[PDB]
Order: structure tokens, then C-alpha cells, then sequence
RNA sequence: CCCGGCGAGGGGAGUGAAAAAGAACCUGAAACCGUGUACGUACAAGCAGUGGGAGCACGCUUAGGCGUGUGACUGCGUACC
RNA sequence: GUGAAGAGGGAAACAACCCAGACCGCCAGCUAAGGUCCCAAAGUCAUGGUUAAGUGGGAAACGAUGUGGGAAGGCCCAGAC
RNA sequence: GAUGUCGGCUCAUCACAUCCUGGGGCUGAAGUAGGUCCCAAGGGUAUGGCUGUUCGCCAUUUAAAGUGGUACGCGAGCUGG
RNA sequence: GCUGAAAGCAUCUAAGCACGAAACUUGCCCCGAGAUGAGUUCUCCCUGACCCUUUAAGGGUCCUGAAGGAACGUUGAAGAC
């Protein structure tokens, strides 16, 4: 239920080396705007693979 | 000054071939263990592989003595309950003759991860023919 | 002998004269293409490995591809390796249909098993469930005690406990053979297999005889 | 003056002997938490050190075969009150 | 007598048993108990015997043409068993 | 300056001085069915009535309803008669 | 049990040989090369130009970025993630 002994410096970073975040490997371009996005999203601006998606 | 010691890096490790044809395991094992560990070089050294490589022959063929060919047991445990397996030498001969040797020269090489690397050097064979003619083993009558 | 890798199509029944229906589990069994022979000289041990069904060539990678190009026969959905029982001949490019359970009489079924995924003890292991009531807390599905006191101080290797149930290989044995359509790529054997629709199977000749 | 939400908090400029004295302010120790560099570490079992000891790195050196850090491998070794 | 209040070496490990009483230092030598095929420092030493049971390396009354040695005796080429 | 007990439930694991199944010798073993001893631990080895019960008596089954060790196995798993 | 001496016989045993059980090793099913002893087979991909230097399994620049993989997305009789 509890520890009998208190743990230690190590084995606690050794519990967090699978606690690292992962950064986007790249993200994607649009054809009209040049504008920077995820992939597979809208951008900031609005637009979509080229088309004027969705703006208001 | 100080005691001289070996360095691994310097050390000079001849190939040997031997013949188990015939020859008793137990006084085999002893002088290949004392080999593999480097006692019969005057530049010993307890933490450091002085050894020598040594081939093994006609492992199938060792000999011993009064009823051990029936009567010697090799036990080994699995992990589970159970667990418990036992075969005779008889046995291991049929199935793995190779083991016999190694199982012997392991017990007498020290423990740890020095005496682990001792064992590799050691090639057993069951048959007279191995594929290390490039190292130029010179023979041993042990 | 060797055996055949085909596709579960599902079951059914077969109504015979006698008033009898024979539960039937339908495998699709198209024609097997030898990929690749194995021998003692070269790979230690006889044995051929087949091949069935279609794949896409933008997704057939250049390693798979080239392995079939060697042998000169089309792509399939998988290789598959079967051992010869020292009396049996082989060539690349060779097709083997179902004819060739034509006079089996019965055979093994071996498959891919449906996927329970984190199971209980109660369902993986047959456990007997305690009390819903008299007094019972929180205690109705859960195992129970998993080893001893003072003593070994241990749970032992291969105690039955919860986790991943099912989706694993299995094989039925003895299973008869019902009907051999050629004409159709169909083997009907008489029972349940392992595996849902559409996942393969690997048909053999029954050892125990 | 600048970033920032006419923010918080900072970076400059300026004051001062000193701003690493900036108001969470003399001095600023330890536990504890971090960044960087060197070495070691993913076939090895236990009070974690000690004795021996390779290699690496670095500083010497009127090459002087010394010093510092690390410590593969190895003998012995079950804390304190 | 030892431990307690005593380390070191040996008995695999083992306050009380065996050897032996640590002022400090040395990469010198001789010994004790105990040991000298390998783990593991030192005789695969020498000589003459015993054991075949891994006895050695767990045990009794009792049982048995196991085997070695010794002191006698009985019946026998008037032919024994 | 806390090692929580009977029995039940759940889950078990080992031993063999073996309850069943398997292999044998003797028999005051005709056969059937038994008695006794040897080998053998692979697997298997009741449900219910009464009682908190273990045990036990009873009813009815079973090829058999084995003997014991495991903190008289198992309350940081349940129950609390 | 056969043959058979020690022991002129006898004797399953000492040499030698043949039968013999759900135990043992296999045969059946599953995992399985982290089997660091890291295995085998088939197939696929990459065929630049220079510089620095304690000059070596060395460092660095430009050009090049394959096989394939991952990521993202639509998802699954796969799944806690
Ligand atoms: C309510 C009230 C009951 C009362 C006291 C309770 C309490 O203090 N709880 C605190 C728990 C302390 C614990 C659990 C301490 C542990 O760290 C060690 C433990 F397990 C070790 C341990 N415990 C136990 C045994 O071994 C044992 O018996 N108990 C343990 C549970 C209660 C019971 C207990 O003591 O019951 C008490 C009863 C009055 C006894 O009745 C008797 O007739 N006793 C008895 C019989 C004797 C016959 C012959 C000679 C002499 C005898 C003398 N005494």
C-alpha cells in the first residue's frame, strides 16, 4: 500500500524516460495562401487544400 | 615499482585443438579451465582473460569412470513448480553431447562476467572436424 | 503431406437424405502458387512456400516483389511455409488446388482466434465467482488468494490470472471432410474453426489418423 | 525605449562604490531541483565501499612514464544506534 | 576455557568449537590450525595396501557364498567335495 | 514501540506412507470377486440433511470420494456463524 | 527370462543377450534467436567532390536523401493506452 523505503533520485527519472513530449514532424503548406498548418486541418486564415474553406 | 599486470588490449591469445577421444572429463576439463584462465602463463592475471583458445573434438566419445555413464545425473530447474528436470549422462550424449564438456568447464571457471567471457573462447564439437583452419590451431595432446 | 491456406468464408448446414444437418464451415481455398523451395544443401530442412489470393502492386514492396518475380508467378496476400513429408516434389511457379484434400477423409484446422482482449479470470480461466450477497464487499469477480504465506513468499510462474484473451494461434484437429469443389475453390468440413470471416486459415491433413 | 493582455514578468538605458544591493532587496550555508562538460553504463545480481587495476579525458611536462576526474574487470565485504 | 569486553586464519556460510591475542607502516621472509586437480594460494608428489559401494559425502537391531588379511582344525591319489 | 485466531468461500502448490486408474509377486489365488506385499505421483479424487463447526452420524451417488506439508496454506482476497 | 561361469552341479549376471507400466525422453498443441552462444534462407536499396588535422574504425563542408520506415488521415469481427 505504502513504500518501506523512499526512492531515489534515478529510479524516479528512469520512471519519466517515457514522459517526453513528441513535436510535430512537419507541417504542411497550402497551395494558395502558403500558409503554414496541420495536416488534414484548416489554417488560422481559413483555407483548405486551395479552395477558400470555411473564413467567417 | 609495481607488480606487473596484463593488459587485454597487449595480450597475446594462441589457438589450440584437442582430442577428447578417450579421455576422462573430469581430468580433461580441469587442464582446459586452467588454459581458458591463463594459470600457465607467467603474465597471469586474476582480472584480466590471459587465456587461450581452445577447440574440443569427439566430444561424444569422452570417457568415465565405474557406473556414471548411467548413474551421473544432470539436474536443471525451469522456474515454474514443477520445474524439476533430470537426465543421465547417457542421455545428454544422445542428445547433446556438447554440453557435458561445457557444463564441467563451467563449474570450474570463476563466476562472473570474467569467467563468462573465459567460456567463449572454448569450441566444443561433437564430430573430428571444425570450421577454424583459418586460426592455424596448433595441436594440444591434453 | 502438405496443406493448403484458404479463407474463412463462415458456416452453414448441409441437409443430407437422411434427414441429417451437418454443420459446415465454408473455407475458400484459391490456388496456392509455390513462392520458394527449401532443401537440405541450402536451407537445412525440405519444405515450399506458397502464396494465395491478390495484393495491390503500389503496395507490394520491391523486396516482396522480387521474391515473386524469381519464382515468375503473381503476388499474393501473404507467404506461408509447409515441410515435406520426404516423399513429396515441388517446383516454383507450381499450383496447387483443393483437389489435393480430395481423398483426406479429414484434416486440421489451424487459425487466428477472435480477440476478447483484457478478459477476467471468471471468462479466461473458468473461475468460480463468490457471493453477490451474504456480506460479500467488493469481492464477487476478483480471484481470490494467488499463493501461500511466510512460505515460498511468492506467486507462482504460470498462475492463472486476468489479461489478453483470445487472438492468438489455435488449431482443431480431426475435422471431417464434408465436400471438395474445385470447380468453386470451396472446402466444407464438418464443424467450427477458429477465427471470424475473412481471416485466413491453414488446412492440413489430420495427423492422428 | 523594447517584447507582453494600455498586463504579470523580463531585456536595455540611467542612478550608485556596488543593482550577482532593485524593494520576493546586507551577508546568502545545507537539504532539495536543474542546465552544461568529461568519463562510465543496456549478458549483468546483493550495505554500493575497500584493495588491486586497464582504458579515456585533461593539466603538467626543459619527453621525465607525475597530478586531477572517471572506474571496464577483479579479491574481500550483510548499515548505524 | 572462550564469548561477553577479542579483531585475524580454519570449520562452505556459523558470538561460545580449532589455531591464535590486532601500537602504526612495508608490493619482504618463516610457520600454526587447516590444506595443496579446477572454482581457489600450494604435490594430478613418492612408496606399499584397501574399497567398486560415488562408500567416501547421514543412521540401528538384524540379515547375506561381497571382498582382503590372519591363527587353527576336519575329510582326502587307501581317490575326497 | 502489535507476527490478527476456528470454520466456510475463492485460489491453490508440493510430498508419497497411493483412494481410483496402470504394471507385478505370493495366496488357505478354480472362475467371478478378494487378501497381502512390491513398482508407480501422469491425471483424476461427490452432492446433500443436522450442527458455528473441523470431525462425525445419516441419505443418496461415484472408477475413486486418498493421507499429509504449505504461519493447523490463503482476512493489505471475501465472510464473521 | 535365455545362455552362462566364479562354485565340474546349480544360478536372470559377474562378461554378454531379450521382454517389461497412465511415471521418464519423444510423439500432439502453443510460445520461442535478448538462444548477447543474438542463428539460417530469399529478395530489395545506396557505386559523390573536397578541406582540416595530435593522420585515425578521425573530424568537417557542399552535393545527394534510395530501399524502406514513421507520422497524419479514413478505420477494423485488433485493442485499456
Ligand atoms: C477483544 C478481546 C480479546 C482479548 C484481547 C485482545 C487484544 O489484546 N487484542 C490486540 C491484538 C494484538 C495482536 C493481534 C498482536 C499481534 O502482534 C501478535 C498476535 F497475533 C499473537 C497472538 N495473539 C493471540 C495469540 O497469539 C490471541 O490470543 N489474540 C490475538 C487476537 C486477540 C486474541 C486475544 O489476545 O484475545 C483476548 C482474549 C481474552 C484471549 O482469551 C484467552 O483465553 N487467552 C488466553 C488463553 C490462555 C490459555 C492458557 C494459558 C494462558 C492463556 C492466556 N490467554
Amino acid at each position: 500500500a505504502v513504500q518501506q523505503n523512499k526512492p531515489t533520485r534515478s529510479k524516479r527519472g528512469m520512471r519519466r524516460s517515457h514522459d517526453a513530449l513528441t513535436a510535430v514532424t512537419s507541417l504542411s503548406v497550402d497551395k494558395t495562401s502558403g500558409e503554414k498548418h496541420l495536416r488534414h486541418h484548416i489554417t488560422a486564415d481559413g483555407y483548405y487544400r486551395g479552395r477558400k474553406v470555411i473564413a467567417k | 615499482m609495481k607488480t606487473f599486470t596484463a593488459k587485454p588490449e597487449t595480450v597475446k591469445r594462441d589457438w589450440y585443438v584437442v582430442d577428447a577421444t578417450g579421455k576422462t572429463l573430469g581430468r580433461l576439463a580441469t587442464e582446459l579451465a586452467r588454459r581458458l584462465r591463463g594459470k600457465h602463463k607467467a603474465e597471469y592475471t586474476p582480472h584480466v582473460d590471459t587465456g587461450d583458445y581452445i577447440i574440443v573434438l569427439n566430444a561424444d566419445k569422452v570417457a568415465v569412470t565405474g557406473n556414471k555413464r548411467t548413474d551421473k545425473v544432470y539436474y536443471h530447474h525451469t522456474g515454474h513448480i514443477g520445474g524439476i528436470k533430470q537426465a543421465t549422462f547417457e542421455e545428454m550424449i544422445a542428445r547433446r553431447p556438447e554440453r557435458v564438456i561445457e557444463i564441467a568447464v563451467k563449474g570450474m571457471l570463476p563466476k562472473g562476467p570474467l569467467g563468462r567471457a573465459m567460456f567463449r573462447k572454448l569450441k566444443v564439437y561433437a564430430g573430428n572436424e571444425h570450421n577454424h583452419a583459418a586460426q592455424q590451431p596448433q595441436v594440444l595432446d591434453i | 503431406m502438405i496443406g493448403l491456406v484458404g479463407k474463412k468464408v463462415g458456416m452453414t448446414r448441409i441437409f443430407t437424405e437422411d434427414g441429417v444437418s451437418i454443420p459446415v464451415t465454408v473455407i475458400e481455398v484459391e490456388a496456392n502458387r509455390v513462392t520458394q523451395v527449401k532443401d537440405l544443401a541450402n536451407d537445412g530442412y525440405r519444405a515450399i512456400q506458397v502464396t494465395t489470393g491478390a495484393k495491390k502492386a503500389n503496395r507490394v514492396t520491391k523486396p516482396e516483389a522480387g521474391h515473386f518475380a524469381k519464382a515468375g508467378v503473381e503476388a499474393g496476400r501473404g507467404l506461408w511455409e509447409f515441410r515435406l513429408a520426404e516423399g513429396e516434389e515441388f517446383t516454383v511457379g507450381q499450383s496447387i488446388s483443393v483437389e489435393l484434400f480430395a481423398d483426406v477423409k479429414k484434416v486440421d484446422v489451424t487459425g487466428t482466434s477472435k480477440g476478447k482482449g483484457f478478459a477476467g479470470t471468471v471468462k479466461r480461466w473458468n473461475f468460480r465467482t463468490q457471493d453477490a450477497t451474504h456480506g460479500n464487499s467488493l469481492s464477487h469477480r476478483v480471484p481470490g488468494s494467488i499463493g501461500q504465506n511466510q512460505t515460498p513468499g511468492k506467486v507462482f510462474k504460470g498462475k492463472k490470472m486476468a489479461g489478453q484473451m483470445g487472438n492468438e494461434r489455435v488449431t482443431v484437429q480431426s475435422l471431417d471432410v464434408v465436400r471438395v469443389d474445385a470447380e468453386r475453390n470451396l472446402l466444407l468440413v464438418k464443424g467450427a474453426v477458429p477465427g471470424a470471416t475473412g481471416s485466413d486459415l491453414i488446412v492440413k491433413p489430420a495427423v492422428k489418423a
